[PDB]
C-alpha cells in the first residue's frame, strides 16, 4: 500500500523540503510571522446573512478552494490526505479508478479526489505537496455566506459567527474545522509547517449522526 | 535558497590554529549532516569528517584524527571547523559541503550535496611583504620581441600584473607564482610585441600588492 | 573505497566526444557517485550526483552512468569551456572518498616554442642577487625540458619553472624558467645558457647570453 504513494518530488528550489519525508523536527520557522500575516482573523470579515450558496496562501484558514478533481500523480509529492473530517489517505490509480502500485511514476496513473460532502460523500477537501514543495488543497466548494463590503467571506470552514449556518457540516472544505483549529495527522507539519505550536486537543465531530474522534490542532 | 557561507581567508604560522565557520542559509528544512573536504594546492580532494549537528556525534577521518575538531551551534545554524598544531601542507582550501534529498522517483530517494565557497587556509612563518618589479628587458627589427616584468619577493599572494594600464592585454602571460625556500613568491609577466615598436611603444607593467599596499609601475626599456 | 579514475589525461577537440571512468574497489551505495569539474582556481562544481543525475544548470552535453563498481561521465560534443580536471566522488557512506582526477586538454597541431633569454637586470644586481628568466612561449604539447648551463655546466637544484593554463585563444602552453644566483657566483661565470627541447624542435634550441656584454 506504500507503492500508492505518488513520489514524484524535485526540491528544484533547494529549500531542503524532502527532508521531512523522513527525518522530524527540522522546519525553519523564521519566515513564518510574515507569512501568518497574511491570514486575517475572523472577526475581519463581514457578517454575512441570507441563504447560503457555493462559490492563494493555503496556510490560511480563509483559504478558498475549488471542488476536488483529479490529478496527475506526477505534480503529487507524498501521501496525499482527504479530511472526512477523520484523516484519510488517498493512494494512485489509474483513470479509471483502479488501484496502482507504481509510486505514480505511470503518466496513467492520477489521484481520483473528487470530493462531495458527507453525509452523501465522500471527504470535505483533500491536501497534499506538489512535486517542487507547495502545499495545495482543494474541497468544498466553500461556502458565499452574503454580506457587503471589500472583508466579505467566502466561507471555507465552520465561520458560525458570520453566518448562523456556515457550520462546518455547511461549508467545510478541508482540514479546518474552525478559523482556529485544523485536524492533526501524521503530514500536518509539513503540508502546514507553520502550525509547529498549535496545541494537539482531543475533538469529537458529528457529521450526519455519524461520531468523528479525531484531534485537532489550535491556536 | 540554500546557501552555505564560509568564513573568510586566513594565514597562520605554523603550529597554530585556525577556526573556520559554515553558516546555512535560506533552508526551509535544514539538512542533518555537514561534511568538511579538503584541497590542497596540486594535490586532489580530501575528506575530513562529519558532524550531527543535532547529536553532535563527530567522525574524522584518519590523517586528522587528533588535530581537528567539528563543533556546532544550532541556535547559529553554523558549523565550525578547528584544526590545531597547524603544518605548512595544511594549506589548502576547505569546504563545507552538505547533503539534501534532491529527487526522488519509484519509490526511492536520491541526495545532492551543496558546497559552502571555500575558506583558504596558509600556513607560512613569513610577515607581510612587498615585492621588488625588475625588468627583463627586451634583447630582431620585423619580428617579434619579448619583455615582462620579474615580480621578486612578496608574501602573501596574490599580486596583479597588467600592461600599460590595462591597454595592453593580448600576448600577455603572467605565470603562476612560485614559491621559493625563503617562503617568499616569485613571479614573471610577459608580452611579445612587434620587434620595430623597441623605443617607439612605451611598456611599462603596472604591479599591485594589497596585503602591503606595495603598487609599482615599472617601465620596460631595451637595455643599452 | 578507492575510486580510480582513467584516462589520466585525454587530448581532444572541440566538438568531439569525451568519456571518463571511474572503478570503485568496493561498490557504490544507493549509486552515490558524483562527477565534479575543477578550473584552476574555481571551486569544485557538481556536474551528476546520484550516477546519473544531472546538477542544475550542467548543460545536456555532460552525462553519467554506471553501478556498484564501474561509472562512467560522458561528454557528447565538447565546447570551449569543458576543458578541465574531472573528479569522481562516492558519497554513499559517511567516509567519502575521492578520484585523484582526469584532464581534459584541447588537442592541438605542434607547436615549438619561441625561446628567449633574459639577463638579472642592474637593479637586481646592486641588492646582491641574479635572476635568470627563460621564456619558452606558446607551444604544444605542454612537454618541454629547460636546461640551464653556466659556463657550459648545466645546472640543477637553482632553478624554479612554471607553465601557463592552456590558452583560450590558440590552446598553447607557455613556460617561465627562473635560475637563482647570488651576485657573486653569477660574477664568476661568463656564459648564461638556457636549452630547450621540445617536441616541434628537431634538435634542442640554445639561447644564451655572455654576462656583462
Ligand atoms: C507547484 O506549485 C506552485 C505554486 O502553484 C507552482 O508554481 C507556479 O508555477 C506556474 C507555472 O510554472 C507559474 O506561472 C507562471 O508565472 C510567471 C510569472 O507571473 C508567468 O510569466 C508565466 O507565464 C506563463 O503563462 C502565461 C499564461 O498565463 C503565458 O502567456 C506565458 O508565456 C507563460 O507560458 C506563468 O503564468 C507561477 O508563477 C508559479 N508560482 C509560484 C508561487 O512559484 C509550481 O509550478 C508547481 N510545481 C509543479 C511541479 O507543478
Ligand atoms: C528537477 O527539476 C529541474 C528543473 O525543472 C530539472 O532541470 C531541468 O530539466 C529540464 C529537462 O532537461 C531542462 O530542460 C532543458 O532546457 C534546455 C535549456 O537550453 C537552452 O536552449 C533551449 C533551446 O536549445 C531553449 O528552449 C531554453 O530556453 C534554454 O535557453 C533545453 O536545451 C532542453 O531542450 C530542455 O528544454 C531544464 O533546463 C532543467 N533546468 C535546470 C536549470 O537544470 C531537473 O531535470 C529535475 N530533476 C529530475 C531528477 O527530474
Ligand atoms: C472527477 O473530476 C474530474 C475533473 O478533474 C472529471 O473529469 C472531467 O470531466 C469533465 C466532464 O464532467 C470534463 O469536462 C473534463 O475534461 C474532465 N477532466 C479530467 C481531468 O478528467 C471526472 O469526470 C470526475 N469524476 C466524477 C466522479 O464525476
Ligand atoms: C531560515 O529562514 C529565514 C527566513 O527565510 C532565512 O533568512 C533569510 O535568508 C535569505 C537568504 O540568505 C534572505 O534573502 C532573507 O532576507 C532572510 N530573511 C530573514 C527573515 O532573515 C534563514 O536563512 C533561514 N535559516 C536557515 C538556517 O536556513
Ligand atoms: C515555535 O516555538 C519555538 C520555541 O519553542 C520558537 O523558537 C519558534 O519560532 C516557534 N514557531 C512559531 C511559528 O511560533
Amino acid at each position: 500500500h506504500i507503492n500508492r504513494t505518488a513520489l514524484n518530488c524535485n526540491d528544484s528550489l533547494h529549500t531542503g523540503f524532502l527532508a521531512a519525508l523522513f527525518y522530524t523536527h527540522k522546519f525553519n520557522a523564521s519566515g513564518c510571522p510574515e507569512r501568518m500575516a497574511h491570514c486575517r482573523p475572523i472577526d475581519e470579515f463581514a457578517q454575512g446573512w441570507g441563504p447560503i450558496t457555493y462559490a492563494q496562501r493555503p496556510y490560511c484558514w480563509h483559504y478558498a478552494p475549488r471542488q476536488c478533481g483529479t490529478i496527475p500523480a506526477s505534480q503529487v509529492c507524498g501521501p496525499v490526505y482527504c479530511f472526512t473530517p477523520s484523516p484519510v489517505v488517498v493512494g494512485t490509480t489509474d483513470r479509471f479508478g483502479a488501484p496502482t502500485y507504481t509510486w505514480g511514476e505511470n503518466e496513467t496513473d492520477v489521484l481520483i479526489l473528487n470530493n462531495t460532502r458527507p453525509p452523501q460523500g465522500n471527504w470535505f477537501g483533500c491536501t497534499w505537496m506538489n512535486s517542487t514543495g507547495f502545499t495545495k488543497t482543494c474541497g468544498g466548494p466553500p461556502c458565499n455566506i452574503g454580506g457587503v463590503g471589500n472583508n466579505t467571506l467566502t466561507c471555507p470552514t465552520d465561520c458560525f459567527r458570520k453566518h448562523p449556518e456556515a457550520t462546518y457540516t455547511k461549508c467545510g472544505s478541508g482540514p479546518w474545522l474552525t478559523p482556529r483549529c485544523l485536524v492533526d495527522y501524521p503530514y500536518r507539519l509539513w503540508h502546514y509547517p507553520c502550525t509547529v505550536n498549535f496545541t494537539i486537543f482531543k475533538v469529537r465531530m458529528y457529521v450526519g449522526g455519524v461520531e468523528h474522534r479525531l484531534n485537532a490542532a489550535c491556536n | 535558497q540554500v546557501q552555505l557561507v564560509q568564513s573568510g581567508a586566513e594565514i597562520k604560522k605554523p603550529g597554530a590554529s585556525v577556526k573556520v565557520s559554515c553558516k546555512a542559509s535560506g533552508y526551509t528544512f535544514i539538512s542533518n549532516y555537514f561534511h568538511w573536504v579538503r584541497q590542497a594546492p596540486g594535490q586532489g580532494l580530501e575528506w575530513m569528517g562529519i558532524i550531527n549537528p543535532s547529536s553532535g556525534s563527530t567522525t574524522y577521518g584518519q590523517k586528522f584524527q587528533g588535530r581537528v575538531t567539528l563543533t556546532s551551534d544550532t541556535s547559529a545554524s553554523i558549523v565550525y571547523l578547528e584544526l590545531s598544531r597547524l603544518r605548512s601542507e595544511d594549506t589548502a582550501v576547505y569546504y563545507c559541503v552538505s547533503p539534501r534529498i534532491a529527487h526522488c522517483r519509484g519509490g526511492r530517494c536520491y541526495e545532492t550535496l551543496d558546497w559552502g565557497q571555500g575558506t583558504l587556509v596558509t600556513v607560512s612563518s613569513a610577515s607581510t611583504k612587498g615585492p621588488s618589479v625588475f625588468p627583463l628587458a627586451p634583447s630582431t627589427s620585423g619580428g617579434t620581441a619579448a619583455l615582462g616584468c620579474l615580480v621578486k619577493d612578496y608574501f602573501p599572494e596574490p599580486v596583479t600584473v597588467s600592461w600599460n594600464s590595462g591597454a595592453l592585454t593580448s600576448g600577455v602571460h603572467t605565470f603562476p607564482a612560485v614559491l621559493q625556500s625563503s617562503g617568499l613568491y616569485s613571479l614573471s609577466s610577459v608580452v611579445t610585441v612587434p620587434s620595430s615598436s623597441l623605443g617607439t611603444q612605451t611598456y611599462i607593467c603596472n604591479v599591485n600588492h594589497k596585503p602591503s599596499n606595495t603598487k609599482v609601475d615599472k617601465r620596460v626599456e631595451p637595455k643599452s | 573505497i578507492v575510486l580510480t579514475q582513467s584516462p589520466v589525461s585525454l587530448s581532444l577537440s572541440p566538438g568531439e566526444r569525451a568519456t571518463l571512468s571511474c572503478r570503485a574497489s568496493q561498490s557504490v551505495s544507493s549509486n552515490y557517485l558524483a562527477w565534479y569539474q575543477l578550473k584552476p582556481g574555481r571551486a569544485p562544481r557538481l556536474l551528476i550526483y546520484g550516477a546519473s543525475s544531472r546538477a542544475p544548470g550542467i548543460p545536456d552535453r555532460f552525462s553519467g552512468s554506471g553501478s556498484g563498481t564501474d561509472f562512467t561521465l560522458t561528454i557528447s560534443r565538447l565546447e570551449p569551456e569543458d576543458f578541465a580536471v574531472y573528479y569522481c566522488q562516492q558519497y554513499g557512506i559517511s567516509s567519502w572518498t575521492f578520484g585523484q582526477g582526469t584532464k581534459v586538454e584541447i588537442k592541438r597541431t605542434v607547436a615549438a616554442p619561441s625561446v628567449f633569454i633574459f639577463p638579472p637586470s642592474d637593479e637586481q644586481l646592486k641588492s646582491g642577487t641574479a635572476s635568470v628568466v627563460c621564456l619558452l612561449n606558446n607551444f604544444y604539447p605542454r612537454e618541454a625540458k629547460v636546461q640551464w648551463k653556466v659556463d657550459n655546466a648545466l645546472q640543477s637544484g637553482n632553478s624554479q619553472e612554471s607553465v601557463t593554463e592552456q590558452d583560450s585563444k590558440d590552446s598553447t602552453y607557455s613556460l617561465s624558467s627562473t635560475l637563482t644566483l647570488s651576485k657573486a657566483d653569477y660574477e664568476k661565470h661568463k656564459v648564461y645558457a638556457c636549452e630547450v627541447t621540445h617536441q616541434g624542435l628537431s634538435s634542442p634550441v640554445t639561447k644564451s647570453f655572455n654576462r656583462g656584454e
